[PDB]
DNA sequence: GTTCGTCTGGCGTGCGCGCCGCTACACCAT
RNA sequence: GCGGCGCGC
DNA sequence: ATGGTGTAACGCCAGACGAAC
């Protein structure tokens, strides 16, 4: 039976173990044990905690006293108790008699000697002292040495870890020392917990008032530093006197940090406080989170984990460095585990009451300490800066800490030219740590979740730890490979984008415009004689100008941060450590600037390590340029290349004079990417040997409608496979145009039949009308939403008879659904099968769980306020999540098998990026793995899995029999031959 | 002039003679989870001061019958008074996201107008009033920009000061001041701004409307 | 049988009623009808356009108007109000949804004259949509005007079949002349009040 | 007290990330 | 936290 | 120039509730 107050006391004792304040824990424990009503609140874990403390300090007398309080509780000593006793005897070098009596008393209590080294939380110093104690009586006691790590024996992952085969794992372009220095820069950056970036907004304008404002803010910040230090020490004295009594308080938690770090943290939160205010509770959660985080940082700093991580990482870099070899070629995870690995652990977070109490304590202290005058131009009256307002934030009323308007105007006049980012928000300056477990990877000091469960859902992670380790190896390797991709900022593209950004902007090219370009209302109000309607007209006009101004401010700030990060990384090589969501798709961890971003974000990024073009590098760059322009989507590859050779002059002109030339790149679909590609091709053709030109630009190969490709592969649908380029074809097949044609022939049939709706739709059935619907069907579009999309595609035509929206949209959604029922019969059968299966499974009161063909467990988190499952989001969300897990598996297989060939691989879910020299290889792997994925009985393994998982509980037999009936009703596959995918040119193009 | 400001603050309009002839008032402030009132006489003596915390209102449903039950049980604990002053918030029929609050308050303000006006059916004299909250904030100088600040510090000063001889602004009975102080200290860790703003509203009502 | 009436009242308490007041209010007017246990319309009237719904929601004006309105009503065992289908999701109908609630608030507080002592509810909310379904006035889950049916109750006498409602001989002239004087104006409250009383007796008391 | 049936009403393309902001406007007076 | 937008698949 | 004050349309499933043994 755990209790809140018991949690507070236990956290107090453990925190006292952290602060080495043993007399404090002994005082509180003795006072609590001495009282009748307080002795009942104590637990064996607390006595074992103080016991372990005196064991670490070598206090035999105090440990015997604690043992007396254990037997007088009267509880019984367990594994941790005997571990503490043995540790104290070993550290104090006791005689072998007391240790022997300890082993015989332990044998009489029934405890095992190995269960102590397996079930007790002891550091390597504690383990070493306990081992030294056991070796005095039992010198031939050895822990089981486990060295070999098992290799994944999955069907699809067998060849990745099998030693049979010539591996050519790629190495970075950087030497060993340079990589070690990058590790030092990233380690320093994460130890600082803050990153300062120069703001790319406006140039060097010192001004007059800004200097005085900055001076005033500096003086006020020093005064607040002194006040916060004094109030912090006084608060520590008060909480210490509260510990002098038999009550728990947050004194040792305040004794966890260097105080100056606390004051700097509070001043940082005060500087970053928004002008409108924040929820007091959320502020408390932020202060507690940062306090705990900096506590973890200092703890790793002082416990030697950072130094051991240096010795580990520097030897890990031998595999990635260019001027270093390894004994045997292997994957990064394999070499990392072969080096040590200690892995260590992270301090388990405090209970929620401790966090809230500490956060509110620090916030209120910040309110009491910070003061300022009336400002302006010192003042006779002096007031605080932060105030409680008790306003309404989100429906429920909540207390909001609000800054004084003088402080807001002071910060706005100061115009601080620097921006602050979190260490985890910016790309890592060195290769990330390889993923070895769902709890250790990505950043070196900050922990990173393996799955992107929103808001700490806790559900998925335990199921990630439950499966055998090898089952995850595949994913754990893929996420490492994406992370080890070295990126760099394209200086030309950044210079142009900044030149546009700092002046007037260009929203046509995805460059947000400053508030100076916001639409102004012409002219100012002229009330009130006339007219009462003009007041509301100008009211709505002002509302529109304020709306446009606000949205422009949003894009301006977002692009300000993204472009500032790009500028800070201009002369640096950085890495993007990757992560997963609950379904399995990969995402970079730095969210601001990454290759999953917009057009501008992509153009700023290029591979840090280059690659010689070779025989077809330049040609693939030209095809890639035509693809980025989007001008030859329907044409085959040969006509794309010939088109590039045609507009070669406009390519070179666009590369030479981007903003002053013909501006041919500005007309492309992806303008900035086309511009960078134009620069790459321009440099390539002007070299003496184009075949040797080293290219850094990533080439994309994307799967057209990847979801329909995986559905058609699951159902072996012939027509559908032909539609999404699964069958080999000389020209790329458009599924949207085909659906439009099928709906057209249905329209002619119903037009001859006598239907009024089909007669008015003559000559209006186009691709754009059904594009959004057909595209969004894979995500669960129903007849209603598809009807709304068709409505949205019928109202803007203007050349269409009046409204007639109901008949045309209803008939058109029925004909699109029917057309997809003919082209994708097996697809709709599988979607309905998964939908019904999730309906029954979630109707039985259990969330939907499954396993990907690579061994990754996926769970859906949809619940309703244990918490009952939200069956609606389960049944509607199961199919799309399953398809997404499939394309994630395909992408990961492509990544691993490309790594076996030494290629640089990055991915945007279904867009596979590599060097121009290796595109032909990637497309050969991309198809191969795809054919190898759907060749396995995915639907059969899923059905049998759900039968063994949910049709096994003998409680209800009705739902076990109907559910076993539907799960075993797997739809029969079609006639399509999957091998044809290996010869499809436009499957990924 | 003064009458116009007295018309921005008090609604509905009450005769100034009858308003200045009050012997005791009850100042009521209600939120989404609590309601608090304070009974003060013309001698600025806090005859009573309490709140009915933890109710079954809000929480997604707006049942008029449950509102009648809760409000009736709440007014069953209130003594008789010459005038009942409520809090008039600055909520408007705009801000569509927070309309649930503006409805709730109105329901409260509706039934409180109907249940406390015990003699209105015969004489048509209002005994329930609406006092502007922002003006109460301006009176105590608790305004910062366009947002009212917490009046907790002013209540704490009124409660824990022994000097301040002559014009303490408020008086606490000896048989009840212990309960008031223990109540304040028991609610110091929680945000109970209705409890404070009710007493502040009573004092402001007496200083602005009764003893001008 | 309780899906329409809220709060829950013991069916015995409902079947022992001697007289009810059926109240239906709109945005500009309010109407009521007094019917006894013998289905005799003891009273049936409405107040001319009131001063509420004028852009502002002043509780003092609501108290004055509602008090003057209920001052003209006789004593009854139960007072039935309309519970509309307005939802808190229809931001366009927020002015209406507020108004009704204010009404429903004060009528609950002012008409429950004995609730402070015995705690027994005498003001109820009857589902309007169910009243529509009872008289088969539904067209696409939307209520139509029951004006023609009220006209039949007022002017058609012995329909060679049991009457559903009775009008006192000394008041039939006032009722029919009221109907014909208000036929050109939108007075759906006047009709839906009488229809609601009849529906209450047929559904709750004499099933 | 639990389970089953009915009805009424809400929903009707999925996940991943990022900005900003939470009575208003006009005029008169200092 | 909701709301206003924007972005990737 | 800045601040204050005055005025202005359908179908389907599911969650919940009530009745029945």
């Amino acid at each position: 039976q755990l209790s809140g107050q018991q949690q507070r006391l236990l956290a107090f004792f453990k925190c006292c173990l952290l602060t080495d304040q043993l007399p404090l824990a002994h005082h509180l424990l003795v006072v609590h044990h001495g009282q009748r009503q307080k002795r009942k609140l104590l637990t064996l874990d607390m006595y074992n905690a103080v016991m372990l403390g005196w064991a670490r300090q070598g206090a035999f007398k105090e440990l015997v006293y604690v043992l007396f309080m254990v037997k007088d509780a009267g509880l019984t000593p367990d594994l941790l108790s005997y571990a503490a006793a043995l540790q104290c005897m070993g550290r104090q070098d006791q005689d072998a008699g007391t240790i022997e009596r300890c082993l015989e008393q332990m044998s009489q209590e029934g405890l095992k000697l190995q269960a102590l080294f397996t079930a007790v939380l002891l550091s390597e110093e504690d383990r070493a002292t306990v081992l030294k104690a056991v070796h005095k009586v039992k010198p031939t006691f050895s822990l089981p040495p486990q060295l070999p790590p098992p290799v994944n024996t999955s069907k699809l992952l067998r060849d990745v870890y099998a030693k049979d085969g010539r591996v050519s794992y790629p190495k970075l372009h950087l030497p060993l020392k340079t990589l070690q220095c990058l590790f030092e820069k990233q380690l320093h950056m994460e130890l600082a917990s803050r990153v300062c970036v120069v703001s790319v907004e406006k140039p060097t304008l010192p001004s007059k008032e800004v200097k005085h404002a900055r001076k005033t803010l500096k003086t006020l910040r020093d005064q607040w530093e002194k006040a916060l230090c004094r109030a912090l020490r006084e608060t520590k004295n008060r909480l210490e006197r509260e510990v002098y009594e038999g009550r728990f308080s947050l004194y040792p938690f305040l004794c966890l940090l260097d105080e100056r770090e606390v004051v700097r943290m509070l001043l940082q939160v005060l500087q970053a406080l928004p002008a409108q205010g924040e929820s007091f509770t959320t502020l408390a959660r932020e202060l507690s989170a940062r306090t705990f985080s900096r506590h973890v940082v200092q703890r790793q700093r002082v416990s030697g984990q950072v130094q051991a991580l240096q010795n580990h990482y520097r030897k890990y870099l031998c595999l990635l460095a260019s001027d270093a070899e390894v004994p045997e070629p292997c994957l990064p995870r394999q070499y990392w585990e072969a080096l040590g690995a200690p892995e260590a652990l992270r301090e388990q977070p405090w209970p929620l009451p401790v966090q809230m109490e500490l956060g509110k304590l620090l916030a209120e202290m910040l309110v009491q300490a910070t003061q300022m005058p009336c400002s302006l131009d010192r003042s006779s009256r002096l007031v605080p800066v932060l105030y409680h307002v008790y306003s309404f934030r989100n429906v429920q009323q909540i207390g909001i800490l609000k800054p004084h308007p003088a402080y807001v105007q002071l910060l706005e006049k100061a115009a601080e030219p620097t921006l602050t980012f979190e260490a985890v928000d910016v790309p890592m300056l060195c290769p990330p740590l390889p993923w070895t477990s769902p709890h250790s990877g990505a950043f070196l000091l900050s922990p990173t979740k393996l799955m992107r469960t929103v808001e700490g859902a806790t559900q998925h992670q335990e199921l990630l730890e439950t499966c055998p380790p090898t089952a995850l190896h595949g994913a754990l390797d893929a996420l490492t490979q994406l992370g080890n991709c070295a990126w760099r900022v394209n200086g030309r593209v950044l210079d142009l984008v900044l030149q546009l950004f700092q002046a007037k902007g260009c929203p046509q090219l995805g460059v947000p415009a400053p508030p100076s370009e916001a639409p102004q209302p012409p002219e100012a109000h002229l009330p009130h004689s006339a007219a009462p309607a003009r007041k509301a007209e100008l009211r709505r006009e002002l509302a529109h100008c304020q709306k446009v101004a606000r949205e422009m401010h949003s894009l301006r700030a977002e692009a300000l941060y993204r472009l500032s990060l790009a500028q800070h990384l201009r002369d640096r090589v950085f890495w993007l450590p990757h992560n997963m969501d609950f379904r399995g798709r990969t995402y970079p961890c730095p969210p601001h600037f990454n290759h999953l971003g917009s057009d501008v974000a992509r153009a700023l990024l290029e591979f840090a390590q280059g690659r010689p073009l070779g025989p077809h590098g330049l040609d693939w760059l030209k095809i890639h340029l035509v693809n980025l322009t989007g001008l030859k989507k329907r044409e085959p590859l040969r006509k794309r290349l010939a088109f590039a050779e045609e507009v070669m002059d406009d390519i070179l002109d666009s590369a030479d004079q981007p903003l002053t030339g013909r501006k041919w790149w500005m007309g492309a679909e992806e303008p900035w990417q086309t511009l960078a590609c134009c620069m790459e091709v321009a440099n390539a053709v002007r070299a003496s040997d184009p075949a040797a030109y080293v290219s850094h630009l990533p080439v994309h190969q994307d799967g057209s409608c990847n979801g329909l490709q995986h559905y058609a592969a699951l159902g072996r649908d012939s027509v559908g496979a032909a539609s999404v380029n699964l069958e080999p074809s000389d020209v790329p097949q458009d599924v949207y145009s085909g659906v439009a044609a099928q709906v057209e022939v249905f329209r002619r049939q119903d037009a001859q039949r006598g239907m009024r709706v089909a007669q008015v739709l003559e000559g209006f059935i186009t691709r754009k009308v059904v594009k959004q619907t057909v595209m969004t069907v894979v995500y669960g579009v129903t007849r209603y939403g598809g009807r709304l999309q068709i409505e949205k595609r019928l109202r803007e035509l203007s050349d269409f008879p009046q409204e007639f929206v109901w008949e045309a949209s209803h008939y058109l959604v029925r004909q699109v659904f029917k057309s997809l029922q003919e082209m994708f019969s097996g697809t709709r059968a599988i979607q309905h099968w998964l939908t019904e299966s999730a309906r029954l499974i979630s109707h039985m009161g259990s969330v939907v769980e499954w396993v990907t063909p690579l061994g990754v467990p996926v769970i859906q988190p949809y619940r309703l306020d244990s918490r009952k499952p939200n069956t609606r989001k389960q049944k509607n969300g199961f199919p799309p999540n399953f398809i997404h897990s499939l394309d994630s598996s395909h992408m990961m297989l492509t990544a691993l098998h490309c790594y076996r060939k030494g290629l640089t691989f990055v991915s945007v879910h279904d867009c596979y990026w590599t060097h121009a020299a290796d595109v032909s290889v990637m497309n050969q792997v991309c198809r191969e793995q795809f054919v190898r994925l759907h060749s396995e009985p995915i639907l059969q393994d899923l059905s049998r899995f759900l039968v063994k998982r949910f049709c096994s509980e003998p409680q209800k037999i009705l739902e076990a029999s109907q559910l076993k009936e539907t799960l075993q009703a797997v739809p029969k596959p079609g006639a399509f031959d999957l091998e044809q995918v290996k010869r499809s040119t436009y499957f990924f193009s | 002039p003064e009458n116009r400001f007295l018309r921005k603050l008090l609604k509905p309009d009450i005769e100034r003679e009858r308003l200045k002839a009050v012997n005791s008032i009850i100042s009521i402030v209600f939120g989404t989870r609590r309601i608090a009132w304070a009974h003060l006489d013309r001698k600025l003596t806090v005859l009573d001061w309490q709140q009915s915390d933890r109710w079954s209102l809000m929480r997604g449903i707006y049942s008029s019958s449950v509102y009648l039950e809760e409000i009736s049980s709440i007014i069953s604990k209130m003594p008789k008074a010459d005038f009942y002053v409520l809090e008039k918030t600055g909520l408007s029929i705009q801000n569509s996201s927070l309309f649930p609050i503006l409805l709730h308050f109105h329901i409260m303000e509706a039934m409180l107008y109907a249940l406390l006006n015990k003699t209105f059916a015969q004489d048509g004299q209002h005994q329930v009033l609406s006092m502007n909250r922002n003006a109460v904030g301006k009176h105590f100088e608790l305004m910062i920009g366009d947002s009212r600040t917490s009046g907790k510090e002013l209540v704490k000063q009124f409660l824990f000061d022994s000097i301040l001889k002559a014009d303490p602004r408020v008086f606490f009975p000896s048989d009840k001041i212990v309960h008031y102080r223990q109540m304040f200290l028991s609610t110091e860790l929680q945000r109970v701004e209705e409890l404070y703003d009710s007493l502040l509203q009573a004092i402001a009502f007496y200083e602005l409307a009764v003893f001008d």
